[PDB]
């Protein structure tokens, strides 16, 4: 009867797929649950906060090009499973993700300048977390953490913000 | 044992199928959803349709209102309306995403493009990417697609462009370095003295 | 006698154990502390949580209050907390560590060294 068991591990979900019913309303939480041999099977779901990393080069709100990674963790909602399952498929991470996650991040970024994005970083997490939230709802999916892991500039600006400090220091010695 | 399997086929979760019947082509008004369901060996012919939504990246190059060079890449998550997949195959086949997206998503990307100037391009993107969405939803429509989302993933410029603002930034820096000169300015009076 | 000991595991050293069973998957009030414990051969399964204190070095460039480079490298001592181990398999697994502080600590970091400059 092995054929008519299957394993929902911890933090994963699963949806029946009936042949004579198709995809079930209704997701089986963790543990071993039993199916008809051939005329059910399950598709894993994996309902965990899973880490997506996304660096970009964007434009500020003076168009300067600005070096960030948005790191976010994503599980999709468990009710929400079977139309997923139906609406995205198995991957609906990488069908959806990049994209949105690009997109949102980008459009923030553009709001702030080079000072506010470092000075403010903050700020610029909490419209980003909003913004994608508010996006990825729509997919079914919830946002566990929002963060901007890494921010810099280019070449030229960082030797220019160098210099800046180096004529304090200058100014110091005088 | 044989024939019953040449009789039934399976269409997976996300799928559809339509059936192609030798009396009459086409069937107008079945669409199979998940399950099993049964076709006659011969006369009847199983059409899969993936319904799912699907991501398409176009990236090109186009002009802003100010004929500016703007390096733009377009995700668009599209799928076939569920509704009327038996016309689709009667009009576009199992490639209708190749066959309307490589010319609507074009044209509407890069008509709307040239609304903005480059700095509108950058500070609306969201706004940009919503009036996009608004006109290639009205365009699929007509080809009975479905936009599900719409991505501007990518919008860059060209390296004189980049340049020019990295050296008006710079020149910020440079300002803002300026009022150490005056601190320095002080001592070196107090030095003259 | 091979089930039997199939049957005991032990949990040793600031270790902590959760039940994954298959009667409901993770037992939410389930939590062993150091020792020998018993687990039904195949409906029970142990998930050992070394629940010590453990460093961690997040070291990046970030920028000061003014935009300033700063090569700045952080140690922190982190664990599990022990009276949640349960959901906390459910929701992290045991790479818990990197799916969490990569992103937080990152974040918390750079947005408390913008607040200062060198």
């Amino acid at each position: 009867v092995n054929s008519a068991l299957y394993n929902v591990d911890a933090g994963h979900r699963a949806v029946i797929f009936d042949r004579f019913r198709g995809v079930q309303d209704i997701v089986v939480g963790e543990g071993t649950h039993f199916l008809i041999p051939w005329v059910q099977k399950p598709i894993i779901f994996d309902c965990r906060s899973r880490p997506r990393n996304v660096p970009v080069i964007t434009g500020s709100k003076d168009l300067q090009n600005v070096n960030i990674t948005l790191r976010i963790l994503f599980r999709p909602v468990a009710s929400q499973l079977p139309r997923i399952f139906t609406s995205i498929g198995e991957d609906y991470d990488e069908r959806v993700l990049p994209s949105i996650t690009t997109e949102i991040l980008k459009s923030v970024v553009a709001r702030f300048d080079a000072g506010e994005l470092i000075t403010q970083r903050e700020l610029v997490s909490r419209q980003v977390s909003d913004d994608l939230t508010e996006r990825a709802a729509t997919f079914g999916l919830i946002l566990d953490d929002v963060s901007l892991t890494h921010l810099t500039f280019g070449k030229e600006f960082t030797e220019a913000v160098e210099a800046k400090q180096v004529a304090q220091q200058e100014a110091e010695r005088a | 044992a044989y024939g019953v399997r040449e009789s039934v086929f399976t269409v997976e979760g996300g799928h559809r199928a339509i059936f192609f019947n030798r009396i009459g082509g086409v069937q107008q008004d079945t669409i199979l959803a998940e399950g099993l369901h049964f076709r006659i060996p011969w006369f009847q012919y199983p059409i899969i349709y993936d319904i799912r939504a699907r991501p398409r990246k176009i990236s090109s190059p186009t002009g802003s209102k100010d004929l500016q060079m703007v390096n733009i890449s377009l995700r668009v998550l599209s799928r076939p309306n569920a509704q009327e997949l038996p016309s689709m195959y009667q009009r576009l086949g199992l490639d209708y995403e190749e066959r309307v997206l490589p010319s609507i998503v074009n044209e509407v990307l890069k008509s709307v493009v040239a609304k903005f100037n480059a700095s509108q391009l950058i500070t609306q993107r969201a706004q940009v990417s919503l009036l996009i969405r608004r006109e290639l939803t009205e365009r699929a429509k007509d080809f009975s697609l479905i936009l599900d989302d719409v991505a501007i993933t990518e919008l860059s410029f060209s390296r004189e462009y980049t340049a020019a603002v990295e050296a008006k930034q710079v020149a910020q820096q440079e300002a803002q370095r300026a009022q150490f000169l005056v601190e320095k300015a002080k001592q070196e009076q107090r030095q003259k003295i």
